[PDB]
C-alpha cells in the first residue's frame, strides 16, 4: 500500500472492500470497478472442535438481524 | 469490527475469547516446507493446527485446499 | 390422475447438477413435482420444497435458496456460492432500505404495494426486523413473481424487495432499462444460496468440496460471463 501510494510501482490485487476503503480515505488510490471473485470469506475453524456449528449459528442469527450491517456501514464504510 | 464481533459472541455464547496479535506477518502457503517435508500451511494456518491458535477471525478465502 | 411426463429442462440448476454428477460421480433421481412455496415455522406448516428438505431421508435439492434461521437450523445449507443479498430494486433519490420514507409512510411515501411474494424468506426477514413494514406488505401483497415483472414494465409497481441476484437477473432483460437497482445486496442483508442439504448427511463433505473447488479453479467469471448477461 505505501508503495502504491507514493508513484512507486503500478497497481495492487487485494480484497474489494479493503480497496474501496483506501479509495475513500486516500484520494490518490482510485480501485477499478470491475470486481471479480464474489465468495463469502469464512471463518477459519479447526477440525474437531465441539462448537464448529455454535460459532456459525451464532454468526448467522447475529447476520441475519440490522446489527452486523449497520456496524459495517458505520466503521468500515469512511466516506468522505 | 472484530471486538465488536468478538464481544457479540462473548455475549451470545459463554466462551472466553483470547485477543492475541500473530508473531508473523503472512498467512502461509501449502508447499513443501524446511520442517521436516511436512506439506501444510507455514503461518498462522500452521498454529492453528499445532494449537498456538483455536479460531482465526481473519475472513480467509475459502477453497477444496 | 398425475402425469408423469419426462420433460427435459435446462438452467442454472441443471448446469449445477450435471457438473455435480460429473465431478463427484453419484447417481441421482431428479423429480419436479408440483408443489406449493417456501416454508418456515409459520404455525408449523411445511409445505413445497423447503418443507419436503426439512425431514430427513432427503438426499440434496438443486435448489439454493436465501439463508434463513429455521431453514439453517434445521438443516445445515453448504458453502454459500454467490454472495447476493436482499436488496431493493425501485422501478432514484432513495437511499436503498435506510430511507425515512419507510419509518413514517404517512406524510412521503404513501402506503402502496409493497409486499413480496407470498410465504417468501423475505417476509420472514422483515417480521424478525420491522413488524410494521411486515404488516405492511401483508396488507399489500401482490401477486407472483411473472405479475411482479408485469407490474414492473408497467410501472404500477412502485418497489419491489428480493434478492440481489434475482434483481440482476430480471434487469438483465428489460424493456428498455427503466427500473434501476438502487443500491446493491450487501448492506441489509448479506446473504446468499446454500445447497439444501440433509442434517448430518455423507454427502455434505463431498458437496462442500465440489463447490469449493468449482468456485475455486478461476472459472467464477467464466460462470459469471455466461449466467448473467446484463447488457444495460
Amino acid at each position: 500500500i505505501q508503495a502504491v501510494r507514493d508513484n512507486k510501482l503500478h497497481a495492487f490485487i487485494w480484497d474489494s472492500a479493503v480497496l474501496e476503503f483506501e479509495a475513500s480515505q486516500k484520494c490518490d488510490l482510485v480501485t477499478t470497478g470491475e470486481l471479480f471473485f464474489r465468495s463469502g470469506f469464512g471463518i477459519g475453524m479447526r477440525k474437531d472442535s465441539p462448537w464448529k456449528q455454535n460459532v456459525s449459528l451464532s454468526i448467522l442469527k447475529s447476520h441475519e438481524n440490522g446489527f452486523m450491517e449497520d456496524l459495517d456501514k458505520t466503521w468500515v464504510r469512511y466516506q468522505e | 469490527f472484530c471486538i465488536d464481533l468478538l464481544i457479540k459472541l462473548a455475549r451470545t455464547m459463554n466462551f472466553t475469547y483470547e485477543v492475541h496479535l500473530v508473531a508473523d506477518g503472512k498467512f502461509g502457503t501449502q508447499e513443501r516446507v524446511n520442517n521436516s517435508n511436512k506439506k501444510e500451511w507455514n503461518g498462522m494456518m500452521g498454529e492453528l493446527l499445532s494449537g498456538q491458535a483455536d479460531m482465526i477471525v481473519a475472513p480467509l478465502t475459502i477453497n477444496n485446499e | 390422475e398425475g402425469m408423469n411426463v419426462k420433460k427435459c429442462c435446462k438452467g442454472f440448476c441443471i448446469d449445477i447438477l450435471k457438473k455435480l454428477s460429473r465431478t463427484v460421480k453419484f447417481t441421482y433421481d431428479l423429480y419436479l413435482v408440483t408443489n406449493g412455496k417456501h416454508g418456515k415455522k409459520v404455525n408449523n406448516v411445511w409445505n413445497g420444497m423447503i418443507g419436503e428438505v426439512v425431514y430427513q431421508r432427503a438426499v440434496m435439492a438443486v435448489g439454493s435458496l436465501t439463508i434463513n434461521e429455521e431453514r439453517s437450523e434445521v438443516v445445515d445449507f453448504s458453502v454459500p456460492f454467490v454472495e447476493t443479498g436482499i436488496s431493493v430494486m425501485v422501478s432514484d433519490q432513495v437511499t436503498g432500505l435506510s430511507d425515512k420514507k419507510f419509518q413514517r409512510p404517512h406524510d412521503y411515501s404513501p402506503p402502496f404495494r409493497f409486499g413480496t411474494v407470498p410465504n417468501g424468506s423475505t417476509e420472514r426477514n422483515i417480521r424478525n426486523n420491522y413488524p410494521y413494514m411486515h404488516q405492511y406488505m401483508t396488507r399489500f401483497n401482490q401477486r407472483g413473481v411473472e405479475d411482479a415483472l408485469v407490474s414492473l414494465k408497467t410501472g404500477k409497481l412502485d418497489a419491489f424487495i428480493y434478492d440481489a441476484a434475482v434483481l440482476n437477473y430480471k434487469a438483465g432483460r428489460d424493456e428498455g432499462c427503466k427500473l434501476v437497482t438502487i443500491g446493491s445486496g450487501y448492506i441489509f442483508a448479506s446473504t446468499g444460496y446454500g445447497i439444501a442439504l440433509q442434517k448430518g448427511s455423507p454427502w455434505k463433505r463431498q458437496i462442500d468440496l465440489a463447490l469449493l473447488q468449482f468456485v475455486g479453479d478461476g472459472e467464477m467469471e467464466e460462470l459469471e460471463t455466461l449466467w448473467l448477461t446484463g447488457i444495460c
